[PDB]
């Protein structure tokens, strides 16, 4: 904002920032923490187009 | 009174220091003269207090706004500047007379306590920027007694698993200071979190040790892309020199490897300016060096490495010539750099530095001889030379007549040898296609050298029928030549020759290494004489029944092409096999994974006769859809992909192939929610397959008709309907569930008979919230009834 008047005294409730908590959720939830994928991608084998139009044992030849 | 004077002190610094960082060192000054002096009378605690209390009215400000991170860096710059003063006397050996130590402990001690009381406060704003204030301190607050080290330490511990990745990232930037237990669960994080941008902060961050590293990494495959980027734009290149002695080799080339195939543009090129232009400049130009950095003899990754370099750099690309005295030392690392460049010019059409920079092909004709003589009258690096020449030599220009038959009587004269390797053959007869001027030319070459070796062999035994070692050189060379043959069997007599003097005998007997090359030959020339193709349905039937996994691995490619390429002609009639048994053939492959690799040749050669439409059967189309989804086929991530690429393609290529799908889809989603189902029960070998939701929503999604490449069709439209019979087959309401709130992703409009009829189901479905998902398609429904009924 504007600027912070650091010589107010009169600022009502900004103690409120040290409350306690009751019933707000400031953790993450248990089950997310741990993950066994471990936030990898799997072995890539790369299946494009070109890989399936061409022969198994003439792989230079394609087929429609 | 003096004490609203210290308040009125401390607070015109705060007031001016939040506007701008101009007097930040002079603001210090002075807050050290407002303590000293406070302390002075008595009043460190007032100093203490007030201090603090200025410091809370930033706490609830949000992550960007600059006058908050104005006063942490104030806090910071404070404690900094005090520490410095104690630093100094302890390092230049002098005391200090006024209790600074004192003083300074007891601060630091008083001010995290005041800053923690909000750690868990319920405002994420505060959250973050108590945890701001401490990793932007902790560097500077010395050394602290055991109750507020514990207290630190627990609660970080806790923000570590914050609601917000705001205050995680915070979290995190405060254990790094504690590095050397905060090394461990950095590295939790790393790998467990779910955040990308805490992942990222902890890879960042976390101390590059030979036990870290591999942890650090492991993130070159992070499910995000920058991740992924950053190994390569700051991990890897930080490290410099290190990425060559401190890593190890095998991880070293699978990083390469990663980065120059990965799917996203921006891994790609980070990768590839890590390798033109930080690590050859790292290197100090010397691109040889960098090259035995990639080690070219055993991996083909150098291949893109390079052209990745030629097209960064262009300038070194016109300085490699390579006169008569290159060859005095030419090694595997220059071999490779000759092939590469000859070819990556031809490519891009740099003809201004081929007439110039390389010999003709007389000349190359001679150094490619002469490592063929050193060879077969170090052996790994002198075949390897000898293959980087071929590559360039099947390339090379033979305009000039003199050049096309040296090379051609020095490559004739390598085949002719029976120690050749595999890849020499494969390289050699290649070579040999691009000097002949014609098939012709190319199979007469080809057959005479082939014809001398089983012959040779003859004489040694009239020092009958030729050794089996012999047979299988005479097979390898054949092999690749019928590889490059294209014109009909009834125009090649000499290969009719060959099929019955050395193929179809290689056929009948073992070992496999001679029987595996016959089916390949044989397949090779069904692919050119559809009868011939025909006349060998049976034989390949039984070379996958009765032989090894490898032998099955070579006969299935060869019926999956010889339909590829001849279609249903060779099935289903007089003289012919069934194409009911070679169904049959495939599925019980299919499902045998017992031997994965086979697998993907059934799974995919199978999507590549349906999507030809030589396949069209509903029933087998129907075994594919669930051998993907299937759980037992989890563990072959070949199969799966396979599966994922080809099977909603084959839908968005033509409507047929999708009204295929429709008509499948419904049986395909009852037989697997009844499968997850009896997951439940006691027997297993759940999470190992998709949940009915997924698969549902799965299975509409190749069904809906504007994914295909004119009109709306309603081929999606007879899907559902299907898909609501089937339901109330179920134990569980769970998956009942699942299939019904999934539905609202159909586009519907015509055709007011089945809309009808699919009104008329979902109204007997009239029997929780699935109730409101059900009603939201009703009045979508009745609406379209009015409107078409009125339109009469």
């Amino acid at each position: 904002v504007l600027e912070i008047d650091f010589f107010k005294t009169d600022d009502s409730f900004e103690d409120k920032v040290f409350a306690s908590k009751g019933r707000t959720k400031i953790d993450m939830p248990i089950k997310n923490r741990k993950n066994d994928t471990h936030y990898l991608l799997p072995d890539d084998f790369h299946f494009s187009t070109d890989r399936i139009t061409r022969l198994f044992i003439k792989p230079g030849q394609k087929m429609s | 009174d003096i004490n609203t004077k210290i308040f009125n002190s401390v607070a015109e610094v705060f007031q001016k220091a939040q506007g701008s960082y101009a007097g930040h060192r002079k603001h210090i000054a002075v807050l050290k003269k407002i303590q000293s002096k406070a302390v002075e009378q008595g009043y460190e605690d007032a100093f203490n207090f007030w201090f603090d209390k200025l410091v809370t009215k930033i706490l609830p400000l949000k992550k960007n706004e600059i006058i908050g991170d104005r006063i942490v860096k104030l806090v910071a710059a404070f404690i900094a500047s005090l520490e410095r003063e104690l630093i100094l006397a302890k390092k230049q050996n002098y005391k200090l007379t006024n209790d600074e130590e004192g003083i300074f402990s007891r601060f630091v001690d008083q001010f995290i306590r005041h800053v923690l009381r909000g750690v868990e406060s319920p405002d994420k704003n505060v959250r973050f920027r108590v945890l701001q204030l401490l990793a932007v301190i902790m560097d500077n607050i010395g050394e602290i007694d055991e109750s507020l080290f514990n207290l630190l330490i627990l609660s970080l511990n806790k923000r570590i698993y914050d609601r917000e990745p705001t205050v995680r990232i915070q979290a995190v930037f405060c254990l790094t200071k504690f590095q050397d237990e905060a090394t461990r669960t950095l590295v939790a994080s790393i790998q467990n979190d779910p955040s990308a941008e805490v992942r990222r902060a902890a890879m960042l961050n976390l101390i590059n040790d030979n036990n870290t590293r591999p942890y650090i990494l492991e993130r070159a495959r992070d499910v995000n892309i920058v991740n992924r980027r950053l190994v390569y734009s700051r991990i890897l290149k930080s490290m410099g020199r290190k990425c060559f002695d401190d890593i190890e080799p095998h991880i070293f080339d699978q990083l390469i490897e990663w980065g120059l195939e990965d799917r996203e543009l921006s891994v790609r090129n980070a990768c590839k300016r890590l390798i033109a232009h930080d690590w050859l400049n790292a290197l100090d130009g010397d691109l040889i060096e960098l090259l035995e950095k990639l080690d070219v003899s055993r991996s083909s990754v150098c291949v893109k490495a390079i052209e990745a370099l030629f097209q960064s750099r262009p300038d070194i690309l016109s300085k490699i010539k390579f006169p008569e005295s290159i060859w005095k030392d030419f090694t595997v690392e220059i071999a490779f750099l000759f092939r590469a460049i000859y070819l990556y010019c031809l490519d891009n059409n740099i003809t201004e530095m081929l007439e110039e920079n390389f010999p003709e092909a007389s000349k190359l004709s001679e150094h490619l001889n002469h490592y063929i003589l050193l060879r077969y009258h170090d052996y790994n690096t002198l075949e390897f030379i000898i293959e980087q020449l071929s590559i360039a030599a099947e390339r090379y220009d033979y305009s000039d007549e003199v050049g096309r038959r040296s090379m051609l009587t020095v490559v004739r004269n390598m085949l002719a040898l029976t120690t050749l390797s595999e890849p020499l053959i494969k390289i050699g007869i290649r070579v040999m296609k691009s000097l002949s001027i014609n098939e012709k030319d190319f199979v007469t070459m080809a057959i005479e050298i082939i014809n001398d070796i089983r012959d040779d062999d003859i004489e040694k035994q009239e020092s009958k029928e030729a050794s089996s070692a012999t047979i299988v050189l005479c097979l390898t060379r054949s092999s690749y030549m019928l590889e490059l043959v294209n014109t009909p069997l009834t125009e090649n007599i000499l290969i009719a020759s060959l099929m019955d003097t050395l193929i179809t005998p290689a056929v009948r007997n073992t070992a496999p290494n001679i029987r595996e090359l016959g089916v390949k030959n044989l397949g090779l020339c069904c692919l050119l004489d559809v009868k011939l193709a025909i006349d060998n349905m049976y034989i390949l039937g039984m070379c996958v029944s009765k032989g090894n996994a490898s032998l099955k691995y070579i006969a299935l490619q060869v019926i999956v092409d010889i339909f590829s390429v001849h279609g249903n002609t060779v099935v289903d009639g007089e003289g012919k096999v069934d194409s009911i048994s070679l169904h049959k053939i495939f599925y019980k492959v299919l499902k045998n994974n017992g031997l994965p690799e086979c697998q993907v040749i059934a799974a995919e050669g199978l999507c590549k006769l349906f999507l030809a439409d030589v396949f069209t059967d509903d029933d087998l189309f129907e075994t594919l859809v669930l051998s993907y989804f299937s759980p037992i086929n989890s563990s072959n991530e070949a199969l799966v992909q396979a599966f994922a690429f080809c099977i909603p393609v084959y839908c968005f290529s033509h409507p047929a192939h999708q009204q295929r799908m429709s008509r499948t889809a419904a049986d395909i989603l009852l037989r697997l929610c009844v499968l997850w189902d009896d997951l439940q029960s006691s027997v297993i070998p759940r999470e190992a397959m998709l949940k009915p939701n997924i698969i549902f929503q799965q299975l509409l999604f190749w069904t809906d008709p504007r994914n295909l490449v004119t009109k709306k069709d309603t081929v999606q439209l007879t899907f559902l309907i299907d898909v609501l019979k089937i339901y109330a087959q179920i134990e569980k309401k769970e998956i009942k569930k699942m299939i019904i709130t999934n539905i609202n992703a159909i586009f519907l409009s015509q055709d007011y008979s089945t809309l009808k009829e699919l009104l008329e189901y979902s109204d007997d479905i009239a029997e929780n919230v699935s109730k409101n998902a059900l009603d939201k398609l009703r009045n979508n429904l009745n609406s379209l009834i009015e409107e078409i009924n009125e339109r009469s």
